[PDB]
RNA sequence: UGUCAGUGAGAACAAGAAAAACGACUCUUGUCGGACCUACUUGAUCAAAAGAGUGGGAAAACCCCGGAAUCACGUAGACCCACUUGGGACCGAGUAUUGCAAUUAUUGGUCGCGCAACGAGGAAUGUCUCGUAGGCGCAGCUCAUCAAACUGUGCCGAUUACGUCC
RNA sequence: AGGGGGGAGUACGUUCGCAAGAGUGAAACUUAAAGAAAUUGACGGAAUGGCACCACAAGACGUGGAGCGUGCGGUUUAAUUUGACUCAACACGGGGAACUUUACCAGAUCCGGACAGGGUGAGGAUUGACAGAUUGAGUGUUCUUUCUCGAUCCCCUGAAUGGUGGUGCAUGGCCGCUUUUGGUCGGUGGAGUGAUUUGUUUGGUUGAUUCCGUCAACGGACGAGAUCCAAGCUGCCCAGUAGGAUUCA
């Protein structure tokens, strides 16, 4: 497809319940409300 | 030393379309021929070119 | 291959998780339904692939929210110690499906080739002590379309050791 | 007896000795260190005490030579884009890529070259355009025809922005590993000329610098532990999409 907070199209697309933020990787872009606990 | 395409055309009117028709005892007539059902008015005419003529604008098909 | 065992049939029975909304139409004094799935019935007075209509859901609603593999079975099934009726990989013909575009992309499909390999496989080398190893299946993931991959849930479920430091 | 280290206890002369050798003893040339002791690291086919199914024992299942899928290497080709190569390469770069993605190749295009400060307004190098031509591309880029024209597009410099280009040995952030072990650091005091050391230490216990004891150490800070997340048993909450109980039927 196609990304829309890059405009890449490589280094892969996430489409997972509609998001986002893997072509600009969550780890540095957090604040989405995850966490890591397990 | 090629460029291929693109270059300076210099092309399409001087001083002509100059005015509309000519008045002041009758009104004489265009210098080009006429486009029936243009949707920008009369003010423009049609090609002529293979007994076709063709609006550059309206773009028709209309002959002579 | 005989410790699913190879082609046939029937029974009982599982768990996370995915899903929806387009300035596109219609609707009004400030605006509703179509790109997700699954149900049901025609798809057999004659195949599969596959066509279409009705019906519900933003999910503890989705029809019993949960099912067919490992397993069970003597129904007195069939095969039966063979590279076969064990395995597939090559190869040709046909058709439908997906898509902006297919050039085996399609592949859940027909039906050829199987009498092509390979019979537990030299040296070498891997990793786990418990619901684990091993065996098995499903979903998510990627996304025109395809999962022998990766991630997660579930099922069947041991032998040996519980010691030493070479 | 010695005057940086080599050259050399060599050479020449000379005295002693049967000989092997002994005494005496240079230079040419070359080099900027050689050497002494202590300390902290690292290594040892050194020692001692411990700890790990990434180590081994017992032993269950594979891979390793077939037929396939995938990655890498090689060679190939227009290009077969490229990062990574014991472990912390090699179903890895969420990388199951056919047009898109795309680095790379075969060709065309755009202005993104914006910014007019030095120039062309009307009719411009122009915006848009049927036919004809251009060419894979009737495509309007281009060129002819003729039409539609804002004057932004266009002309010359300077200026510029964009990039999947190199450099990870310019660099930020992030991740891997060292290291899945129990390790780490300062103040004051003690010791040493100093580098350093003591605290952080003989013993026992523990996965553990985890504890008790002891001491020129005393009192501290992190990691560990604990706090968190999930699983197993349970109380309270507790019912209309959770599911049972009895009768009527």
């Amino acid at each position: 497809r196609h990304c829309v907070i890059c405009s890449n199209q490589k280094a892969v697309i996430r489409k997972y319940e509609l998001n986002v933020c893997r072509q600009c990787f969550r780890e540095n872009a957090a604040n989405i409300g995850f966490s890591k606990l397990r | 030393p090629i460029h291929r395409h693109k270059l300076e055309k210099m092309r399409a009117l001087k001083y002509f379309k100059v005015t509309e028709n000519d008045d002041g005892s009758f009104k004489v007539e265009r210098t080009r021929d006429e486009c029936p059902n243009p949707v920008c008015g009369a003010g423009v005419f049609m090609a002529q070119h293979k007994d076709r003529k063709y609006c550059g604008k309206c773009h028709l098909t209309y002959a002579a």
